[PDB]
């Protein structure tokens, strides 16, 4: 068994910034330690082999470094198209363990959520399911608090929510908050509210809707 | 022109069997070294085996947690790697990567994986599939979408108009339910100079449960 221990585990910079990535082993390992990128849906594709060295094609900005058990890997000037997960792996012998990866993020500046609201339609509405979707779209960072008030009662354990990868055209995120519920349960009742805090924004927007109006 | 192709995956019950398929062309597979390689979002890339051709040496590896039930063969004359999978247990779900590495000797100084597959993705459970039931998310700028509920297994496709919207278009990751179905949301960001004259059509597909189903959204 050699482990192996990859920091940090997620990272955000901007472009043009240089990000160092740490791959620390519980062997001395020599030098034959090989480093991935993997963007979203694709598959891995070579970065640098034997801790130093760059295969042909990838830019000169990426460069590795270290030795026995600390290895390194550097990124001068992030141009973006840089940003997906980064994968250590060993090859001193087998198995060819792999590292956790580190998963690498553009940071723009701050942008506020637009807050969409919608209620069940009656096709669902015809089957005994009702969900409530609140949409949140082209905001930074990714970190946001989504509420759900029922007649003004704070609501817990029947939301589930769900984040966009960045986005390319102009790394923003996107979210949406489904309230699932029973028929019965929202035929009681009425006020139907989504209130949203992000960094952006100053004060927690609400959106709302009441069922019978 | 060197290239990995994967096939044979798909749902299967646990403790059952699947045998993926690797065919190769474009370098002369005789004597290149073959790994399988698994991905799954928790624990992202994962090791899996690997197989070496003409050496006395073991020439089959394998990580500790797939020795006994799977078990990695080889073909010259069909230039093909496989892997047979048996007694699947939930951990084994996951997207899974052919690959050939730089190794041509024992020890050949250059190691690293130089070639991947686009991947087969294998699901391992109990339940049965399902088509999706597509609801309508109706209304400076608007937002309207879809509701994809209740179907499995992953994936389904969503496309609007049939590939006619690019911009603002939004189709979130499926997330499961409590009652361990999947559900999805398609979402299109459009001028509010737009609504209802243009006819948004929502094109879902779910290939695993032979479904194609197109729901109009109307304001
Ligand atoms: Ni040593
Ligand atoms: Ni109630």
């Amino acid at each position: 068994d050699i482990q192996m221990t990859q920091s940090p585990t997620s990272l955000s910079a901007s472009v043009g910034e240089t990000v160092t990535i740490t791959c620390r082993t519980s062997e001395n390992i020599h030098n034959f330690l090989t480093w991935y990128q993997q963007k979203q849906g694709k598959s891995p594709q070579v970065l640098v082999y034997n801790a130093k060295t760059l295969p042909d094609g990838v830019p000169s900005r990426f460069s590795g470094s270290g030795s026995g058990t600390q290895y390194s890997l550097k990124i001068n000037s992030l141009q973006p198209e840089d940003f997906g997960t980064y994968y250590c792996q060993h090859f001193w012998s087998s198995p060819w363990t792999f590292g956790g990866g580190t998963k690498l993020e553009i940071k723009r500046t701050v942008a506020a959520p637009s807050v969409f609201i919608f209620p069940p339609s009656d096709e669902q509405l015809k089957s005994g399911t009702a969900s409530v979707v609140c949409l949140l779209n082209n905001f930074y960072p990714r970190e946001a608090k989504v509420q759900w008030k029922v007649d003004n009662a704070l609501q817990s354990g029947n939301s589930q929510e769900s984040v966009t990868e960045q986005d390319s055209k102009d790394s923003t995120y996107s979210l949406s908050s489904t309230l699932t519920l029973s028929k019965a349960d929202y035929e009681k009742h009425k006020v139907y509210a989504c209130e949203v805090t992000h960094q952006g924004l100053s004060s927690p927007v609400t959106k709302s809707f009441n069922r019978g109006e | 022109e060197v290239k990995l192709e994967e096939s044979g995956g798909g749902l299967v019950q646990p403790g059952g069997s699947m045998k993926l398929s690797c065919a190769a062309s474009g370098f002369t597979f005789s004597d290149a070294w073959m790994n399988w390689v698994r991905q799954s979002p928790e624990k992202g890339l994962e090791w899996v085996a690997e197989i070496r051709s003409k050496v006395i040496n073991p020439a089959i590896y394998y990580a500790e947690s797939v020795k006994e039930r799977f078990t990695i063969l080889r073909d010259d004359s069909k230039s093909s790697v496989y892997l047979q999978m048996n007694s699947l247990r939930a951990e084994d779900t996951g997207i899974y990567y052919c690959s050939r590495s730089t190794m041509i000797t024992t020890r050949d100084p250059s190691r690293y994986f130089d070639v991947w597959g686009a991947g087969t993705t294998v699901t391992v459970s109990s339940a049965s599939t399902k088509g999706p039931s597509v609801f309508p998310l109706a209304p400076g700028t608007a937002a309207l979408g879809c509701l994809v509920k209740d179907y499995f297994p992953e994936p389904v496709t969503v496309s609007w108009n049939s590939g006619a919207l690019t911009s603002g278009v939004h189709t979130f990751p499926a997330v499961l339910q409590s009652s361990g179905l999947y559900s999805l949301s398609s979402v299109v960001t459009v001028p509010s100079s737009s609504l209802g004259t243009q006819t948004y059509i929502c094109n879902v597909n779910h290939k695993p449960s032979n479904t194609k189903v197109d729901k109009k959204v109307e304001p």
